[PDB]
């Protein structure tokens, strides 16, 4: 699964025994129920820019 | 950086300057608060450890606006594979003797899994390359912080499109080629170390280190990067280690 297309993931990616599969987040980030997406859990999460995200 | 824009402050925030002296030295990549990521042949010419000091927040070098945040480094570690004087296994670890404060301009840039930088980053065509490096083959360095897109190659396209010249270091699978062939675009002296910052669904991941080059945008030429992927389990083992006295840790890599 985690080969094609990230495994739908949106950052890390661990296939399992059978056709099960978890997404994962860096540190600072939090995976949501969707079970794919990360959502920053710091203020400074790594790899965001802040003045872009602040707009 | 030749061929790039400014990158407006702030929009680089894991960007390092090393100094050496006061004097401009190389880049590096913030990953943590106490970790950066720069480029082995850096250090090849360095005769007192003590007087390295690693910048953060720095935007321009005419002046200081207090976004700045200097540190001390505490250890310079270099894979045991890495040859002073050569091109391969070009990647250095570095400590900070304090931590650097996270704000609007010090933030660290991901360091990613292997797996997702071989199977995702190493896919997505475009990254982002910075420096104060040289804005021209030959030229004066940059006073504000540059910062280009440069297009990755697999490493067969980038032996096929790339001029022969003799006694040319060989593209190992610890590099990658990016950048144009046309003369337009390339990183340069002085960005070394800098980062090679991939964007995968609005987040920033470290894909590779300026390492080396024909010149500087020389037509049939492309940048060669340290291919960081090959090196995330070295990496995040290091980073669990206890410093050691004496600046210099050679490790063994694998
Ligand atoms: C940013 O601030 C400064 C301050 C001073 C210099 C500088 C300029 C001229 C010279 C120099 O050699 N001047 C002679 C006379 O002594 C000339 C014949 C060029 C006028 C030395 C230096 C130096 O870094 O020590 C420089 C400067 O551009 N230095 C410099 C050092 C090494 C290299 C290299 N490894 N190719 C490239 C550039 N930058
Ligand atoms: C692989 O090992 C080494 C060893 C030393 C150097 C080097 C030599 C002199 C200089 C140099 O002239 N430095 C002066 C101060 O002495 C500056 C003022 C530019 C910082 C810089 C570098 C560097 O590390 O970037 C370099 C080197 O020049 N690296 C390099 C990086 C990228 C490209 C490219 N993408 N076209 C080209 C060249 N590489
Ligand atoms: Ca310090």
């Amino acid at each position: 699964i985690c080969v094609n297309e990230n495994g739908g993931c949106e950052q890390y990616c661990s296939d399992h025994t059978g056709t099960k599969r978890s997404c994962r987040c860096h540190e600072g980030y939090s995976l949501l129920a969707d079970g794919v997406s990360c959502t920053p859990t710091v203020e400074y999460p790594c790899g965001k820019i802040p003045i872009l995200e602040k707009r | 950086i030749v061929g790039g824009k400014v990158c407006p402050k702030g929009e680089c925030p894991w960007q390092v300057l090393l100094l050496v002296n006061g004097a401009q030295l190389c880049g590096g990549t913030l990953i943590n608060t106490i970790w950066v990521v720069s480029a082995a042949h850096c250090f090849d010419k360095i005769k007192n450890w003590r007087n390295l000091i690693a910048v953060l927040g720095e935007h321009d070098l005419s002046e200081h606006d207090g976004d700045e945040q200097s540190r001390r480094v505490a250890q310079v570690i270099i894979p045991s594979t890495y040859v002073p004087g050569t091109t391969n296994h070009d990647i250095a670890l570095l400590r900070l003797h304090q931590p650097v404060v996270l704000t609007d301009h010090v933030v660290p840039l991901c360091l990613p899994e292997r797996t997702f930088s071989e199977r995702t980053l190493a896919f997505v065509r475009f990254s982002l390359v910075s420096g104060w490096g040289q804005l021209l083959d030959r030229g004066a360095t940059a006073l504000e912080l540059m910062v280009l897109n440069v297009p990755r190659l697999m490493t067969q396209d980038c032996l096929q499109q790339s001029r022969k010249v003799g006694d040319s270091p060989n593209i190992t699978e610890y590099m990658f080629c990016a950048g144009y062939s046309d003369g337009s675009k390339d990183s340069c002296k002085g960005d070394s170390g800098g980062p090679h910052a991939t964007h995968y669904r609005g987040t920033w991941y470290l894909t590779g280190i300026v390492s080396w080059g024909q010149g500087c945008a020389t037509v049939g030429h492309f940048g060669v990067y340290t291919r960081v992927s090959q090196y995330i389990e070295w990496l995040q083992k290091l980073m669990r280690s206890e410093p050691r006295p004496g600046v210099l840790l050679r490790a063994p890599f694998p």
